[PDB]
Order: C-alpha cells, then structure tokens, then sequence
C-alpha cells in the first residue's frame, strides 16, 4: 500500500477511537457545567486527561505519515491538524515551569482585590466590583481609583511572570518552527499547497493594517463626537484636542464603549426599541424564544433543532437544586448531539443570544458530515461571525414586526436609526482600534522588537497614536497594563475578535444581496430567504475542509478580508458624525495627558 | 402452527453485525400481516417480492439475518450499495429477492455509560462477498511492512465498538435490522401463508 493509503487507514482508526474519547470528555463537561459537584469536576477532568492523552500519542503517529507525500488534499489537511494539534516538543522541565506561570497569572487575575484608600478591609474584585464602577460610575475620581490601582495591585504583580512568559512561549513556538509565539497564533490564517488561495502568515499583519487605514476616518469622527459629549460629562478633565483619558471609556480598558451610551446619545428623548415588555406580554418562555430562533432558521432552508437538542439542552436556571455555569454555550459532542447551554430569561437580549447561539450549533450541524478533525471553523473568526449576523438579522424592526413582538403600524424615525447606528458603532467600532492596537504591542513583544525596558513606554505610545486614549497617571515599566485584560493573562489570541467584525459584515452584505434587500444594509433581515439560506449554507457544510479564502469567497465573492461592508452598515452614521463634528476638531494630538 | 417470528424480532439481544445472526425459517404458517402494518419500523423496503402480496405465496426456505446498526448505515443494507458495512460486514446481493425491516433500539440497546456490546469491523484485506461471514480477529496489516500478530504502528484490531448511548443522535443511534430472504424451489415447500 502506498503512503497516502496507509494513512487514510490511520484516520479510520483516528476517527473512531476519537469521536468516542471525544464525546467521553464533552458528557463529563456537560454535566459539570450543568450541575456542579465536586465528583462530576473529577469525571470531567479525569475524562479530559484520557482525551488529552490520546491526542499527544496521535499527534506523534501522525507525524509517521509525511505531509509531502499525500495527495488528496482532505487527508493532508486532517494529518496536519492532528501533527499540529497535541505536540509538546518543550522540554519537560520548561513545560511544567510555563504551566506554573500560566496558572499563576491566572490566579492573580481572578483573586486580585484592591482596596479602599479609606479603609483597608474594604475590598472589591474586579468579577464583581471594579468592572460595576468602570461601566456605571459618573464620578471622575471613583473611576482613576479603580483604574490605577487595578494596574497597581495586579498589573504590577503580573509584569515579572509576563516577562519569563513571552521566552518560555517564543521557545514553544520554535520548537513547533514558528519564528515566535505571535508567528505561532497567526499560523491560524496560513495557507499553503492551494494555487489562488494561499495565505502567508505575515500576509495577516499587512491586511489587517491595510484595512485598518479605512476604518480610521469612520473612527476619527466617532472619538471626536464622544469628546466633545464627554467634556460635558467631566467639564475641566477632557481636552477638545487631546485624546480620551483610559479610565472614562466605560469598562476597565476601553475595550468597548457600550456603556458610554447614556452619555452620547444622538437624541436621549426617543427611546432604543425593546421588545422585552411585548415578550412577558405574550406569555413568551424560554421555549418560545428558542422555538422563534429555530423558525427563523428553517424559514431559509435551513434546517430544524434536532429531537435530542429539545430534550438535553439547558435553556433555563435548573434552580437551587443544581449549580450551574451561567454562561450562553452552543455544545457540539460529537455523535449527531447539539445542545445549548443557558439560563435563558424573557427579555430581548436574551432573545437575540439564542439566534446567535443557534446560529452555532447550525454551523456544527451543517459541517457533521465533515471527517473530525475538519469538524471545525474556516478559521477562527468564522463562527462567531455567523452567530452575529443572526443576531442582526432577528433585532431589525422588520423581523419584530414579522413576528408579532413590534407593532404593525410600529414607525422607525432616522433618528431611532441614528440612535440605534451609534449604540452599534461604541460596541462595534470602538473596539476595532482597540483589538489591532493590543496585538500589534503583543506581536512586536513576542518578536522582540519591543524590548522589556520600553514595554510601557511604546504600550502608551501606541494607545495615544492608534487609538487616540491617554493615560491617567503615568506607568513605568514596574506596570504590566496589558495583563490586567483577561485575555492577555490568561494566554488568548486577540486578533480573531478584528477579523471576526469584518466577516460578519461581509457576510450580512453577500447575504442580504442575496434576500433582494434594497434599503441600508443595517435595516435588512434575511428571513424567509432560500437564496440567502444556501449561500451561507455552501459555507457552513465546509467546516476545515477548505483554506478560509476559499470558504470566505463561497459567501461574498472575494477571497479576502475586506472592511467595505462594514462601512456600508455604519454609512448612514458615518454621514450624520460628520455633520456633528462640523464645530468640532475631528483628530487628536498625542502630546496632552491628563496629568501633563 | 405458527413461524418463530416473534423469537427474532423480540429477541432480548441482537448480533453485532460482524457476527451478524441467521436462522433458517420452515414448516410453519407466516403471519406477515403483524409485520407490515406494525407502525413501529423506520425502514420496511422489500425488493423482488411483494409486501401484503406474501401471505399468499408458499416458499421452499426462509431465512432470517438479524444484526444492530447505526442509523446512518441502515442505507448500506440494500443491493448494490457500498460502505464499511456493507463492505466488510454484511453484504447484500445485488439480485437481491426479500425484504429489509429496521427499526430504532435506543431504549434498548443504549447505557448512559455507553454499550460495548456491540461491534463493527473496520478493516479487510477484500470486500465481502453476498451472505459472508468474517468473524477473525486478525491484526490488520495497513502497511507493506509484516504485523506478526502485533498491534502497533500500521497493524489495527478489526473490530471496533459502537459505544451506543441514548444522548446520540438519530443517526447514531442502534437500530436492530432483519433481513428476510425468500426462496422458492423444488424442494418440500413449507413456509405458506395463512
Ligand atoms: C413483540 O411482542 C409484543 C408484545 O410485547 C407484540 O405486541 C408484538 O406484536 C411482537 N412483535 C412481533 C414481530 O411479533
Ligand atoms: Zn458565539
């Protein structure tokens, strides 16, 4: 037999023993989440290492079979996903003390407390404390505290293990043969053997600046809009030029500016639509809602919620009786079983996450068909982006009406849109800088062209330059400001959160083209939609199956990340900042601090 | 007196289809009319013969195969098909006269836990010929390099485990198959409807 047959063997066996091993664990962490007690915790992390353990001693099988001499691009695909994935070549030593960092850093994040400068017994964690005053508090002073001292109390802490952590990954990273950790996480967009839809790693860094560049005009307006209703909120602490001070963007990092909404509203007399009060009603439950979500699915072609996800899912609180993870999850077990993990309430948001999170498990069901190892995203950004766009898609007036929440004669003034527009933009847009800012410091750190003593330094010099925020207080290098977010303490790549944004609207535009949709893009509801159904279902059945540019071009037409429709949804916006800022100095100067 | 139908398809346990079980059905009286209209198989497809045309016809011998199988390959037994099943398991003939009848067992073949009753074989050195039978246990060799009995790199154990539990999906789940196969010959007919 030749190399390529013997490693189809290979996956036969591979898939069989994995999808067993698979299920086992995903069971045990079902009923963890579902009810916790200290013995479904020991099932789960004991059904955990048995599948951990199974792909280590694949991973080095695999490697038996050459990549360079299969054929069949299928096979080649699920061999390099399995050589790849469960690979360990860190020294046993230098694993254990990487594991021990990582662990501690995340301690130190979930546990840190500050205190109250008045009092010392008072102390509040950021889970339930410090992230209530970033999101809700008015006053000036309250927030720098909570702010700095966050930085001062557990950034400072984190600065020494994030030093050792960047060596000991950048060495995991060259024994896998990539040239540095942040090589590594963008190996995730790497393509290559397919003529016409390769994609280099470092071809990521130059599209996602070259998309950046368009997004800087649409943000520009919208950071000179928020100054100036900011300066009315803090008279004497925001410059008319200057850039936006971290600690007032409404959370502890200004990752999104959503809660910055009551303060920059277009027009604070017309209320956001919310159909929560219609829902309690109409005696709406969390069946109903789900049962909702599963017609507006099949009402473009795709298909039902099958007979187990109705009777193993968990769609409400079980109660008192079990503790559970609160947490909205679609779960693919593998084996045809799809469940859905939340304790769903009857209000309109939670209306829309159950669109988004069957909009997952359709992704799932979709790629079933799929070997294992392809039983996954095109690329990392693509799933999230397809839960989002249902969520779109179900919060438009014109599918509430459809569905009896909004009333018939129910009438949408531009000044709703507009209101509506700029909700989206501070979650939306606000963040865009914010993500590409934060992994391009990370990038250049874990290729060293940011030495350690300048960490700090080049950190604030990119938040004033790219995202237009400035300091409070100033940092030397004793902080560590990047590691009090979640994601940078706790090991999680950051980019996929900017990627993600773009396809998600590059979606909805191909989608809606399709659903002959005529007015604004953000006024469009792809319901009822067959067309609409099968473009993005030509996707969705691929799984891994294919590079991500050619996934991305059986939806939109292109093969490439593309930031156009994402400025086509915020147009009518963008015209209206426009008009505002006609007063004001849109732009800002790196040179003013607060504390200057 | 009465053919022994309730004996194969109320039986307490199934074969797993590599070791798929037959029992040769004569001198008895068929009673298909319990069968076709039963409201409780999935798949009921006959070829050559008839369905509510049988009760009428007497046949030389009958036999009655019976095994367990998952949903999604219940489409593998019907002629001329192509799969792990079908293949290395249980093959039917492409000139296939009889009728094919299946049915969900999850609330009998599946454990919480999983079932390891039942087994599947996933290598073979050919594919199965009409109505053969492999029940060895021999070391696959994947490769052109000997096994000698080993199980290692290239060398595989041919029978694997279906692991049926009731959170499966449809197409997952065990379903109990019987495939009856009609003869008519020269022979002492005994098999006759009422
Ligand atoms: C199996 O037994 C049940 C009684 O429990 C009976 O109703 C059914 O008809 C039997 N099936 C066959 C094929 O004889
Ligand atoms: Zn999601």
């Amino acid at each position: 037999s030749t190399i390529e047959e013997q490693a189809k063997f290979f996956l036969d066996k591979f898939n069989h023993e994995a999808e067993d091993l698979f299920y086992q664990s995903s069971l045990a962490s079902w009923n963890y989440n579902t009810n916790i007690t200290e013995e479904n915790v020991q099932n789960m992390n004991n059904a955990g290492d048995k599948w951990s353990a199974f792909l280590k001693e694949q991973s080095t099988l695999a490697q038996m079979y050459p990549l360079q001499e299969i054929q069949n691009l299928t096979v080649k695909l699920q061999l390099q996903a399995l050589q790849q994935n469960g690979s360990s070549v860190l020294s046993e030593d230098k694993s254990k003390r990487l594991n021990t960092i990582l662990n501690t850093m995340s301690t130190i994040y979930s546990t840190g407390k500050v205190c109250n400068p008045d009092n010392p017994q008072e102390c509040l964690l950021l889970e339930p404390g410090l992230n209530e005053i970033m999101a809700n508090s008015l006053d000036y002073n309250e927030r720098l505290w909570a702010w700095e001292s966050w930085r001062s109390e557990v950034g400072k802490q984190l600065r020494p293990l994030y030093e050792e952590y960047v060596v000991l990954k950048n060495e995991m990273a060259r024994a896998n043969h990539y040239e540095d950790y942040g090589d590594y996480w963008r190996g995730d967009y790497e393509v290559n053997g397919v003529d016409g839809y390769d994609y280099s790693r470092g071809q990521l860094i130059e599209d996602v600046e070259h998309t950046f560049e368009e997004i800087k005009p649409l943000y520009e307006h919208l950071h000179a809009y928020v100054r100036a209703k900011l300066m009315n909120a803090y008279p004497s602490y925001i410059s008319p030029i200057g850039c936006l001070p971290a600690h007032l963007l409404g959370d502890m990092w200004g990752q999104f500016w959503t809660n910055l909404y009551s303060l920059t509203v277009p027009f604070g007399q017309k209320p956001n639509i919310d159909v929560t009060d219609a829902m309690v009603d109409q005696a709406w439950d969390a069946q109903r809602i789900f049962k909702e979500a599963e017609k507006f699915f099949v009402s473009v072609g795709l298909p039902n919620m099958t007979q187990g996800f109705w009777e193993n899912s968990m769609l409400t609180d079980p109660g008192n009786v079990q503790k559970a993870v609160c947490h909205p999850t679609a779960w693919d077990l593998g084996k045809g079983d799809f469940r859905i993990l939340m304790c769903t309430k009857v209000t309109m948001d939670d209306f829309l996450t159950a669109h988004h999170e069957m909009g997952h498990i359709q992704y799932d069901m979709a790629y079933a068909a799929q070997p294992f190892l392809l039983r996954n995203g095109a690329n990392e950004g693509f799933h999230e982006a397809v839960g989002e766009i249902m969520s779109l898609s179900a919060a438009t007036p014109k599918h509430l009406k459809s569905i009896g929440l909004l009333s018939p004669d129910f009438q949408e003034d531009n000044e709703t849109e507009i209101n509506f527009l700029l909700k989206q933009a501070l979650t939306i847009v606000g963040t865009l800088p914010f993500t590409y800012m934060l992994e391009k410091w990370r990038w250049m750190v874990f290729k060293g062209e940011i030495p350690k003593d300048q960490w700090m330094k080049k950190w604030w010099e990119m938040k004033r330059e790219i995202v237009g925020v400035v300091e409070p207080v100033p940092h030397d290098e004793t902080y560590c400001d990047p590691a009090s977010l979640f994601h940078v303490s706790n090991d999680y790549s950051f980019i996929r959160y900017y990627t993600r944004t773009l396809y998600q609207f590059q979606f909805q535009e191909a989608l809606c083209q399709a659903a002959k949709h005529e007015g604004p893009l953000h006024k469009c509801d792809i319901s009822n939609s067959t067309e609409a159904g099968q473009k993005l279902f030509n996707m969705l059945r691929l799984g891994k199956s294919e590079p991500w540019t050619l996934a991305l071009e059986n939806v939109v037409g292109a093969k490439n990340m593309n930031v156009r429709p994402l400025l086509n949804y915020f147009e009518p916006l963008f015209t209206w900042l426009k008009d505002q800022n006609k007063n004001s100095f849109v732009g800002w100067s790196t040179d003013w601090s607060p504390y200057a | 007196n009465l053919c022994p139908f309730g004996e194969v398809f109320n039986a307490t346990r199934f074969a797993s289809v590599y070791a798929w079980n037959r029992k040769r059905i004569s001198n008895c009286v068929a009673d298909y009319s319990v069968l076709y209209n039963s409201a409780s198989f999935s798949t009921f497809k006959c070829y050559g013969v008839s369905p509510t045309k049988l009760n009428d016809l007497c046949f030389t011998n009958v036999y009655a195969d019976s095994f367990v199988i998952r949903g999604d390959e219940v489409r593998q037994i019907a002629p001329g098909q192509t799969g792990t099943i079908a293949d290395y398991n249980y093959k039917l003939p492409d000139d296939f006269t009889g009728c094919v009848i299946a049915w969900n067992s999850n609330n009998l073949d599946s454990k919480v836990g999983g079932n390891y009753n039942y087994l599947y074989r996933l290598f073979r050195k050919s594919n199965l010929k009409p109505f053969e039978r492999d029940i060895s246990t021999e070391i696959y060799q994947a490769g052109s390099t000997p096994c000698n009995g080993v199980k290692g790199f290239n060398c595989y154990f041919p029978l694997q485990s279906y692991g049926f539990q009731p959170t499966y999906g449809v197409g997952y789940q065990p379903y109990r198959v019987v495939v009856l196969s009609f003869e008519l010959l020269h022979a002492p007919a005994t098999v006759c409807g009422p």
